[PDB]
């Protein structure tokens, strides 16, 4: 039997436009480039909400539904980065083909189970030391601290995991970071405030740029009551991938459920929140020297969002 | 209840800058309220505050964060005019000279983040 295949039936939603499409520091063609557009979509760590896991604190919540959105978007920026200081950024993902034991050890870190080290249980009871009830929304400095906490009991991926308050990156200090414990992986997240109900115009432009480095870890935030993780832009519409589903918790790792095989759903920067989190991933002393080197030139046309001071 | 601005009119307002400033021509008048929209900083005791010409924005977003009793882990902004302004050595002066209200004070207000959930 001749079967037709449909190819690119999964593309029947993404626009014409031959704007290039930017994900985590790459670029590509919706024209001749939609397999590899999806495959390095698709093989991102997807978390949505998820059900009837075990009760957090064994009293609490056995659903993240409603109130863990947030939470859901910390999980797959923090996983990119695992995934990136152990897989690296050219790896991808393929159903039903072996993957390397260390995928399988980053997935296992976000099992919605007490003992992962950046489980829903985790960074929820983590939380309460910060201020947050269990079931209580977050911000984007929130989760971000959080999950610099529990990284510190993560020697298997020994992280330096800087949070640059102020809108400032103080390279001084992520020097100390990264050769105290030689060079710890460095994940850098970065919370900001662009605007006070909407953000500036200028600085659409810098946000940009701030997907099209290859130690692009994408943004965290979201529309007015929906968090996603923004892994890219397409012209005037950032890509992400939306947590707002819900699913049975894994009980056995079967993975389809943490992949989402679909072109990324968009979204107008014009309805961007002004309050997000952007992140970057530097492997080594080099790459966060290359990093800087970047930011720098930033001073094109565009006001900055943070700004890079030595001491 | 009313902002700065609401409880003395324009003309007063440009009174009190001619008046602090002849008297501290060294100073810089400054208006800090929390942003209308935030809603998980404090409220502070005092909303005007007589600035040194020379101390700079990183000392500035420092003290008021102590003002607000906040760890250096909490989410602070304070932003003029719609903008951020980022932990730098760019001098109080500077900022006075370029963002100024035309009844000659310097007003900014401070913000944390929203929070994220869904229906």
């Amino acid at each position: 039997l001749t079967y037709d295949t449909l190819r690119f039936a999964e593309f029947e939603d993404f626009p014409e436009t031959s704007e290039p499409v930017w994900i985590l520091g790459r670029k590509y063609s919706i024209f001749t480039e939609k397999d590899e557009i999806l495959s390095d979509v698709a093989s991102r760590l997807w978390f949505t909400y998820r059900k009837n896991f075990p009760a957090i604190g064994g009293t609490g919540p056995t659903s993240d539904t409603g109130w863990g959105s947030m939470l859901r978007c910390g999980q797959m920026i923090f996983a990119q980065a695992l995934v990136c200081r152990h897989l690296g950024r050219d790896w991808r993902w393929t159903q039903r083909k072996r993957q390397p034991d260390s995928y399988f050890s980053v997935l296992n870190a976000f099992i919605d189970r007490k003992d992962s080290y950046y489980s829903i249980h985790q960074i929820a009871q983590m939380g309460v030391g910060e201020g947050k009830s269990i079931g209580q929304w977050y911000g984007p400095n929130t989760v971000a601290q959080v999950l610099k906490k529990l990284a510190v009991f993560d020697t298997w991926s020994s992280l330096a995991v800087h949070i640059a308050m102020d809108n400032t990156v103080v390279m001084e200090e992520i020097r100390r970071l990264c050769r105290t414990s030689p060079w710890r992986p460095l994940v850098l997240l970065i919370p900001l405030r662009l605007g006070l109900t909407d953000i500036n115009e200028a600085y659409v432009e810098t946000l940009k740029h701030c997907f099209m480095m290859p130690q692009s870890l994408g943004v965290i935030g979201g529309k007015p009551n929906s968090a996603h993780y923004f892994i890219g832009y397409v012209g005037e519409e950032l890509i992400y991938l939306d947590p707002h589903t819900t699913q049975p918790a894994v009980e056995p790792i079967p993975d389809e459920s943490f992949h989402c095989q679909h072109p990324p759903c968009r979204m107008s920067i014009a309805e961007l929140d002004p309050s997000i989190a952007v992140g970057f991933f530097c492997k080594t002393e080099d790459d966060f020297n290359d990093w800087c080197q970047q930011v720098k030139k930033l001073s094109l046309l565009a006001l900055p969002m943070f700004e890079l001071v030595e001491q | 209840e009313k902002t700065f601005k609401q409880r003395r009119s324009f003309e007063q307002r440009v009174e009190d800058v001619r008046l602090i400033r002849e008297q501290h021509p060294t100073k810089i008048p400054v208006i800090i309220e929390r942003y209308k929209g935030e809603k998980q900083l404090p409220v502070l005791d005092k909303t005007k505050f007589l600035v040194p010409d020379h101390v700079n924005m990183s000392e500035l977003i420092k003290i008021i964060r102590r003002r607000l009793q906040l760890n250096a882990n909490q989410a602070f902004f304070l932003l003029v005019n719609g903008h951020s302004m980022v932990s730098v050595s760019t001098p109080i002066s500077e900022v006075y000279e370029s963002e100024r209200d035309e009844d000659g004070f310097l007003y900014m207000v401070y913000a944390s983040q929203e929070t994220f959930g869904t229906a």
